[PDB]
């Protein structure tokens, strides 16, 4: 970045240059130049300035196809800004410039760039215009297939980026197979292809491996110099040191992006939310001392019961041993601790079935079965899923079968059995509109309108949604 | 999705593929 000093004094140059010799087509070309430089400098509303100038530069004096790159830019800055109705309307004219000539290459991109900024909306009928600009950008980079290589590998990504947010598995076969691509033939798309994949390791549960993408990634963009690029890197590998209870680590990847982040004068939102992360994990540490201090509480509650055995004070510090594996698995379950929530509902379950109590025991079920269901052993899940509703069946209990049916289902869906999965969804529904429990019908219609979006069945969602 | 029955949860990043060129190339 050396060279970024007189790059720019040289580009100012030319344009007072073609500003003083009416050059109007490089008055606007060398605009264009210079917004550029700001934007790759995280001058966003700098960015804005000269290329809203070379926009009407444009407008004023220049053919219509000038306007096609203009509006990508323009659309591109307004996105990094989070000015998301901003970016559309640029966004859609520059598809619009794009079809009128039916060049396919500047369709492509135009696609691959409202693919994005609708996926970056979503997270914030949304998914549907996703899917079907990344999608039609893909179709649009094979067509266009040494020559679209670039365009080919960046779509290969975004579709597999597009699968996770719940198919993992073809989101790793696409990040892996665009990898592939890559090695077939230091890149940038390199970074957010490992980015992506370590993203879905990381939610595979595959720890080590979503580390060492991760970390190539960080490397990458430290390499290209991409501030933000590794200010993403690192918020990623903070995720995985806060999923995996290593929050001091957690909190110096997240000071590392955040001053990363604070070095570019226009990413103030991502600096945001790294503070949010920084604080959500500050807040985690406490969770954590109230776990360790409650944990010592049940060794003192157990080496009671060791003492008061056949005393009938065995059944009092059995009940005083539930509840405090109940405020266990509560604060186990506020952080993403799974393997001692499924510690805590095991125990639960062995002391349930020692003091012989059936509602106690379902409720050990519906958590040891959430326990496995979390970790992603989905069928251990299920058989403890349906444990626990034949469970609840047995005694006078409606709510427990409706909640076992909803999560079986979500086991179901995450299982890749969509159609189980909203089956599952509606026979909750059944059994808690059955018992005029209103909360677990809220949760049974969300999952189910879960279903149906991902499914893209707008009518249907749109009722439930009523 | 949604588990029925205050949880600390983090926000990750994701990272999207620009369109392949938007600038313009000057003569000199």
């Amino acid at each position: 970045m050396g060279r970024d000093e007189m790059q720019m004094s040289e580009a100012k140059r030319a344009y007072r240059s073609a500003k003083e010799e009416g050059n109007r087509q490089e008055e606007a070309r060398w605009a264009n130049v210079i917004g550029d430089i700001l934007k790759n400098r995280g001058e966003y509303v700098e960015a804005l300035k000269w290329f809203r100038i070379d926009y009407d530069v444009s407008v004023k004096y220049l053919p219509e196809k000038h306007l096609l790159p203009t509006c990508q830019s323009l659309g591109e800055v307004y996105l990094r800004l989070e000015h998301f109705k901003d970016a559309l309307i640029y966004q859609k004219k520059h598809l619009e410039l794009a079809k009128d000539a039916s060049d396919l290459v500047e369709q492509q991109r135009a696609c691959t760039q409202l693919g994005r900024t609708y996926y970056e909306m979503f997270l914030r009928y949304s998914i549907r215009n996703a899917k079907k600009y990344f999608k039609s950008a893909m179709k649009l980079a094979q067509t266009l297939k040494s020559s679209f290589l670039k365009e080919y590998i960046d779509a290969h990504n975004n579709i597999g980026m597009l699968q996770m947010e719940d198919n993992l598995e073809e989101a790793k076969k696409l990040l892996i197979r665009g990898l592939e691509i890559c090695n077939e033939e230091d890149d940038d798309g390199r970074s957010r292809l490992h980015h992506n994949l370590g993203n879905v390791y990381m939610e595979l549960r595959m720890w080590d491996k979503s580390r060492e993408h991760i970390e190539q990634d960080i490397i990458i963009c430290k390499k290209i110099e991409h501030r933000q690029g590794e200010a993403k890197g690192y918020i990623n590998l903070g995720e995985l040191h806060y999923r995996v209870q290593k929050y001091d680590e957690a909190i110096l990847c997240y000071q590392k992006a955040l001053n990363l982040a604070q070095s570019m004068e226009d990413e103030d939102a991502l600096a945001s939310q790294i503070d949010q992360n920084i604080e959500t994990v500050k807040k985690a540490i406490e969770v954590m001392d109230e776990l360790k201090k409650e944990e010592q509480n049940l060794k003192k509650l157990t080496r009671n019961m060791i003492i008061a055995k056949g005393t009938s004070q065995e059944r009092k510090s059995l009940l005083q041993q539930n509840a405090s594996l109940d405020c266990l698995i509560e604060k186990s379950s506020m952080i993403f601790a799974w393997l001692k929530h499924c510690e805590y509902a095991k125990r639960k379950k062995r002391i349930a079935s020692e003091l012989c109590d059936k509602g106690k025991l379902s409720d050990s079920f519906l958590v040891i079965g959430e326990s496995y269901q979390k970790l992603r052993k989905f069928n251990k899940a299920i058989k403890w899923y349906t444990k626990s509703w034949e469970m609840y069946k047995s005694i006078g209990n409606l709510e427990g079968q409706a909640l076992a049916k909803v999560n079986m289902g979500n086991v179901l869906d995450s299982n890749g059995d969509w159609a189980g999965a909203l089956d599952a969804f509606q026979e909750g529904y059944r059994i808690a509109v059955e018992a005029n429990l209103p909360s677990v019908q809220l949760s049974a219609l969300e999952n189910m309108h879960y279903s149906h979006m991902i499914r893209f069945d707008n009518i249907e969602e749109a009722r439930r949604l009523q | 999705k949604q588990t029925a029955r205050k949880q600390l949860a983090t926000k990750a990043a994701r990272k999207s593929a620009p369109a392949t060129g938007g600038v313009k190339k000057p003569h000199r």
